[PDB]
């Protein structure tokens, strides 16, 4: 009614270890047929004397959740608060987490994902070098739009489709807290793929892989009415936390450096490291 | 190394010297190149301290007619690590005899002064050494082939838990791609 | 099956895909002095899991033309980590045994071993009146060997085989706790000797309470095989060790 | 209907350490994380043998 | 439920002084024999006539977690928004309490230490002087990174490192109340060493002292892109504020200068300063 | 009296007519590892009266000039009887310690030490910034001295006095445990140390856990009496001994 | 889950002097200081001796 009482009084530790003393018998605990595709459950007490341990260690920090919940960098770009190329004056990103590498070899290691997603944005700006400098330009505010796929897109700053009537916008201006939102788990599908062995075509042609089922729309940011007497570059960063996460078939590693954002695509990497012999232990 | 395979094949031969050293490794799960790679090393690279004990389980590989006995054993960090049989038979250990069952598991247990160890391991935080000799011999009988591969493979145990997230030196960049 | 078996002492475990069961003393397992059977008085220090494991001997090799060996207890094990360190630092000591006799070969081999164990194994010398020092039967975990010729060297003990060093028939010495290692069915014996003496406690380098004894009644045989020899390896954890009478170590 | 819970253990001997929360959001989407669940079961990747093998008893015949 | 009863309506104070009058008798309070190693428990009311006084003083002040609980310096460097060294332009520190002389001592007076601590950060900024200083920098922004032992360590302003997917980091901006957050007690053992009297290694040699139990990680800082005309020097405080603290087996204060960071090495320092008799008791 | 004082540990026994009282650690009577406090798994030994017993380490000379002397611990007993040898074979030890500083002289002769135990006493070299070795600090029983000048030899400690090598003020160690030995009242102290470190056990040749410091605050003074020196014996016997981590024994 | 403490005493005559205090994040580091625990035992240090000594018996025989 007023207060409630989720308290998880009660919380998860690691095992313990059971004293274990001398045995003789016929019961066999550390022979195995790994050929089973069976790990074994064998610990200490089964292959030596052990004391008692009261085990107060925690798996706490390595739950998924918790491994995939903290903020990364997904992506970063440059946009002009003046400049005669169109195109250097807004920010226009196909929305995915293929492009910066540490956190897609943590989503990658599991097949499929569901959670939803808290994006922060950290944008800062720099006047640019040049011969004459002194102006004396007010704070900038910025526009970050969200286009889902199919709707109107800008071909520059002072485009109609910034009107924002329907997609959403977050109208940001400096010296302030970095922007930040929560969306949900907007998949077609029941789970976010992170990797995908098929075709877009019936035919078993088209595109291939997982960039055919990425399709989740683009982010466009620009200044609002920024034009300064010199040019200034602004920088956004972008950076995703997932939370309410489910994780399904975890998958090794990702051993190779990454070579593209859209492909699986790498070059043969050894297994790991050599040393000089079977028994080499020392490090001089 | 020429063939990248050959990595995990431990080989093991006839009319092999009496007390001879099959293999020796050094105890850093997240560190040693023997490990850092392999699930468990992988999983170790995300954080900064670990803690628990670990299963090394063997298995052979060679035909049913071959026979042999093999000592395999820890040992808890010292100064020196074990040079001869008679060195290595004082730590913990497991004597594996080859029949039906064709994997034994030897399970290195957690000891160590502090609770947990550093995943970037150093000298205080010195784990041990693993190491494999001869018991007796691999014999043979007519027909069969000389040498044989034996494989290892490991894991954590329930006692097993990590600490201190951090980002893996596995991984980097130096452009965006695309 | 219970051809497979599991022994763990301490920090050391032994395992068996084919053997035969496990020889027990006279029927007597290990175990430690009781108060009613004591003369000793000072507070005895019992180890345990530091010296209550199993420790493994230098191994041999078992050829066709081998003929039999031999090792004192405790001498044998007068090194063995801190069992033998308790061993210098004590005027007294008692112990059991578990003894672990290793030798595995192939389904094309044939031969056979008898495992016994021989408490107060006196010896006679190689050549009658002659004495003869420690050397000539105890050093270590040296395995000494027998000879089908019979010895003429004066410093040597009386090696002939058929009277076992003993002067009495080699075939009768399965009174001793024993077992058999055929090739052909098993690879290993396990025998647990318990403490047997005269008196509670002893002094552990004075007195060798009882002799391993590994001879091969059927001679090791093979056809075109590649392997030659077949090695033998010796394990064994003491039970139940107790010292009394602490004092400065003995030199050796 | 603020939700009431016990706190991850500090530096000090545990009563003070509980946290309160309460949502101001109308999407579930909006919460906090779920930092403190800890359901947890390796079997299905240790252990998916169809008959069930316990330790003491050999693996094959 | 809804409010909780945690008052603590009954406080400690220090002892009262006891009504005492004249005596005569065995009994002899004041002759004692210091060689047991227990310091006397006499009172005034032992050697004097005392009149009764009800005292209301109270050691508030003085426990542990009030003289610890303050911010203190710690470190500070400073890293420039512009620069021809890769290194003038990022601060990369390996986390200590050994640089900052007080903080240093406070500490000291403990051998073990177990503490939850509250961090926060002093940032400024201010142009370097040069011939032309005209221009018109927008507000800066710094990232603060914190890598545990082992992650990647970023070697310029610019690296992938700096993406920190996993490891913690706190986006601030100029102008703002200053940055600030709790870290858990880290160590690997039961409570934090001041002081160690060993070797790293078994063998008595390597590393000596507590600096080989220092694997703490580092805080790596930089701008985010604030590359200016012109260069700006900013300046990092690090403070430090221990809570909900612990402390074991109290040591002699620290009575000679601090020569190293690292080593308790010291330079003989008299006992305490001097007077001309052991009789003099006037100033002049 | 309570001047009378008999201790026994294992098969030794101490007893002292002039004594003061027993110092006890902070209040903290030695104990074995409780299984809520432990993270190494094994099975730890416990020998006992072989090594929970007292040791006797070489004597010295307390001399008119003599200035003060210190031992660390456990270093100095690293080749006492079993306990030395436990500490050889095994990863981990952890033990507290009942020490006996011995003293006697005569009611014509003035002098008091202080003895104190101070954990983690870590010490600055003799030219700051360069690094000494071990040999600096402890070398088996070997009582090190402290100086009155200060020291020059840069592969020394900084031994002078008034500083005790840890840059405090000599005067202030009686925050440590402690007990006098006023030559006009005492003839021996008797310090019992808990285990004191940061984790439940550790390593016993790499770390020393405390270092012992006797050290003479009222320099020995006598007139015409025909003994010169004083001799100061220093006796221990550890307490609770654990040992976890067997291996080969280390070398050194 | 509010608690409610008394406050240390001000220059006024102490009712009104308690403030209350709740908490908003789940892990207990992020707690405020312990300001008000005065538990305290000099004995540790200033006797340590196995046999208890009261003031007005000798401390000698
Ligand atoms: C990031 C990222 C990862 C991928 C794989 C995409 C997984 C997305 C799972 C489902 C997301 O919702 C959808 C939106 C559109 C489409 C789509 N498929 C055909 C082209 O558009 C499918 C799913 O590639 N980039
Ligand atoms: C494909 C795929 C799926 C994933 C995770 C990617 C999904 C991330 C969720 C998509 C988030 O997109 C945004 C939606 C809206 C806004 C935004 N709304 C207000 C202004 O900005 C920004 C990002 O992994 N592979
Ligand atoms: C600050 C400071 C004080 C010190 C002493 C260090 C005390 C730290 C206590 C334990 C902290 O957690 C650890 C992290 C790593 C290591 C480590 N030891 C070997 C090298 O890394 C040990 C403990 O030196 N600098
Ligand atoms: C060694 C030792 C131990 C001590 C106290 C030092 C321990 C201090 C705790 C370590 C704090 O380190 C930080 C962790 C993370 C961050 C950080 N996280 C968000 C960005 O900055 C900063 C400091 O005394 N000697
Ligand atoms: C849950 O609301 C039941 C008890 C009400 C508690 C009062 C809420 C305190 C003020 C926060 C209101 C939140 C409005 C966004
Ligand atoms: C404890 O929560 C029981 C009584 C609830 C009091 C209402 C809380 C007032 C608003 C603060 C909510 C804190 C959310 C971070």
């Amino acid at each position: 009614g007023d207060v409630e009482e989720a308290i998880e009084r009660a919380v998860v530790h690691v095992a313990d270890t059971m004293r274990s003393g001398p045995s003789n018998s016929a019961s066999v605990p550390a022979l195995t047929a790994v050929e089973t595709g069976h790990t074994s459950q064998v610990t200490p007490s089964d292959t030596m004397q052990t004391r008692h341990v009261k085990n107060y260690h925690s798996r706490s920090e390595s739950t998924v959740e918790n491994f995939l919940g903290r903020s990364a960098c997904v992506y970063m770009e440059e946009y002009k608060t003046t400049d005669n190329d169109v195109n250097k004056k807004f920010v226009a990103w196909p929305i995915n987490t293929k492009q910066m590498v540490q956190m897609r070899r943590k989503l990658e290691m599991f097949t499929y994902l569901r959670f939803d997603m808290e994006v922060t944005f950290v944008i800062t700006s720099r006047q640019d070098p040049g011969t004459t400098l002194a102006q004396d330009m007010p704070v900038l505010t910025h526009q970050i739009m969200y286009v889902p796929p199919g709707g109107p897109i800008p071909a520059k700053v002072d485009d109609y489709a910034w009107q924002t009537s329907t997609n959403p916008s977050i109208f940001w201006t400096e010296g302030n807290a970095p922007a930040r939102m929560s969306i949900p788990f907007i998949s077609i599908g029941n789970a976010y793929s992170n990797f995908y062995d098929g075709w877009s075509n019936f035919d078993q042609r088209g595109s291939y892989g997982y960039n055919t089922l990425n399709n989740l729309g683009h982010i466009y940011v620009r200044h609002v009415s920024g034009s300064s007497p010199h040019p200034i570059t602004s920088t956004i960063r972008v950076y995703f936390k997932p939370k309410h996460t489910r994780a399904w078939v975890p998958r090794p590693p990702r051993l190779c450096q990454y070579k593209k954002a859209f492909s699986v695509d790498f070059t043969p990497t050894p297994i790991t490291d050599t040393r000089k012999d079977i028994n080499t232990v020392t490090t001089v | 190394t020429t063939d990248q395979m050959e990595m995990f094949r431990i080989p093991v031969t006839i009319n092999a010297p009496l007390q001879q050293q099959v293999f020796g490794l050094r105890l850093q799960p997240g560190l040693d190149s023997v490990f850092k790679h392999t699930l468990l090393g992988e999983i170790l690279n995300y954080y900064a301290h670990w803690s628990g004990s670990m299963k090394l389980t063997f298995v052979f590989c060679g035909s049913a007619m071959a026979t042999g006995k093999f000592l395999i054993a820890y040992s808890p960090p010292g100064a020196n690590p074990p040079k001869t049989r008679k060195d290595a038979m004082l730590g913990t250990h497991i004597i594996w005899d080859i029949g039906l069952q064709s994997s034994c598991v030897l399970c290195v247990p957690w000891i160590s002064q502090t609770h947990y160890r550093l995943v970037q391991q150093d000298e205080y935080t010195s784990a041990g050494y693993v190491t494999c000799w001869y018991q007796t011999g691999m014999i043979v009988p007519p027909g069969t082939p000389n040498s044989s591969s034996i494989m290892c493979f490991a894991s954590a145990c329930n006692d097993f838990s990590v600490r201190m997230l951090r980002d893996t030196p596995f991984i980097s960049q130096d452009n965006k791609l695309q | 099956s219970d051809r497979v078996r599991s022994i763990t002492l301490g920090n050391s475990t032994i395992t068996t895909q084919e053997c035969a069961n496990v020889v027990v003393g006279y029927g007597r397992w290990p175990t430690y002095l009781r108060d009613d059977e004591a003369t000793a008085e000072d507070q005895p220090t019992q180890p345990d899991v530091a010296t209550c494991r199993f420790y493994t001997l230098d191994s041999i090799k078992w050829e066709k033309g081998s003929v039999g060996w031999w090792w004192k207890f405790p001498e044998a094990l007068s090194d063995m980590g801190l069992f033998g360190q308790n061993m210098q630092y004590h005027y007294l000591g008692r112990a059991g045994y578990t003894i672990h006799v290793q030798c595995n070969a192939s389904k094309f081999h044939q031969g056979c071993l008898l495992v016994v164990c021989v408490p107060e194994a006196e010896m006679g010398g190689a050549v009658v009146g002659q004495a003869f020092s420690a050397t000539a039967m105890a050093n270590g975990d040296k395995a000494y060997e027998f000879t089908s010729a019979t010895q003429s060297d004066q410093t040597k003990v009386q090696t002939a085989i058929h009277n076992a060093g003993m002067g009495v028939g080699v075939g009768n010495l399965t009174i001793y706790p024993h077992q058999w290692i055929n090739l052909r069915t098993n690879n290993s014996a396990t025998i647990v000797m318990p403490y047997i003496n005269s008196v509670p406690m002893d002094n552990m380098f004075r007195h060798y309470n009882f002799t391993l004894m590994v001879i091969p009644f059927v001679k090791l045989d093979y056809a075109d095989t590649a392997s030659t020899y077949v090695p033998i390896t010796v394990t064994v954890a003491p039970m139940c060790a107790e010292y009394n009478g602490l004092r400065l170590a003995q030199a050796q | 209907g603020a939700q009431v819970s016990t706190q991850k253990t500090g530096a000090h001997e545990t009563s003070i350490i509980h946290y309160t929360n309460i949502n101001y959001y109308k999407d579930a989407a909006s919460n906090s994380a779920n930092r403190q669940d800890f359901t947890q079961d390796p079997s299905k990747f240790t252990e998916p043998v169809k008959d069930v093998m316990i330790k003491s008893l050999p693996a094959l015949n």
